[PDB]
């Protein structure tokens, strides 16, 4: 899963689990 | 890979709405960012806002916000840029980027210019 | 509102020789992630600009490896070890760490 809400855009993958 | 076809160069007068298109090609518009980024001969390079289609989310830079009006046509594939009510500040040319699969944009438009009389 | 600016803003150099771009930031640039996300671009007369390096010294793919940026902080540089006339143009120094992102003055780099 994510830590957090919103859009998962290409940036913030690198918090995917 | 990341096409972004943009509209020539229009010639208008002021008081008028005038919707810029940024067509995407080579690419479904829902999975990457749509930035607008401006460029007068007096400025640099200014990012306006974003816009991804996705899911209708906006962020803004304040000064250029509610000038500026972004808007897409979300199965179309192409981005647009509705700057509304002009002043000496719209004759500028603007530039569409695309969200890069790294961590930022790769590709950019291919200049609208916006030329106010 | 994050301000970059560069020097020199017009740098000549020859053929195959190094160019040293220095960018300076108002404010550190550094994201919340822990990682600095430095981007440069190019933008050539009557063209739009080119992603060149991301991530201060990530190269784009189909990037030539002339290309590389380092520093640290508030002070970051633009390296091209080989620069060309097809490097001609005005690279631009770009920040997407702090809302509204920010570009850079930009320097035009010339043989």
């Amino acid at each position: 899963g994510y830590p957090t809400f919103g859009e998962h855009k290409q940036e913030k993958d690198l918090e995917y689990g | 890979e990341v096409q972004l076809q943009q509209s020539g160069a229009e010639l208008v007068k002021p008081g008028a709405s005038v919707k810029l298109s940024c067509t995407a090609s080579g690419f479904n518009i829902k999975d990457t960012y749509i930035h607008w980024v401006k460029q007068r001969p007096e400025q640099g390079l200014e990012w306006i806002g974003k816009i991804d289609p996705a899911n209708g989310n906006t962020k803004y830079d304040p000064k250029f916000q509610d000038k500026a009006t972004i808007t897409a046509d979300t199965s179309s594939n192409t981005a647009y840029l509705q700057l509304s009510s002009l002043t000496s500040e719209d004759t500028a040319v603007y530039y569409c980027a695309n969200s890069n699969y790294w961590f930022d944009f790769d590709y950019w438009g291919q200049g609208t210019t916006l030329t106010v009389s | 509102d994050v301000l970059m600016t560069q020097t020199p803003l017009s740098l000549p150099v020859s053929l195959g020789d190094q160019a040293s771009i220095s960018c300076r930031s108002s404010q550190s640039i550094v994201h919340s992630n822990g990682n600095t996300y430095l981007e440069w671009y190019l933008q050539k007369p009557g063209q739009s600009p080119k992603l060149l390096i991301y991530k201060v010294s990530n190269r784009f793919s189909g990037v030539p490896d002339r290309f590389s940026g380092s520093g640290s902080g508030t002070d970051f540089t633009l390296k091209i070890s080989r620069v060309e006339a097809d490097d001609v143009g005005v690279y631009y120094c770009y920040q997407g760490s702090h809302v509204p992102y920010t570009f850079g003055g930009g320097t035009k780099l010339e043989i």
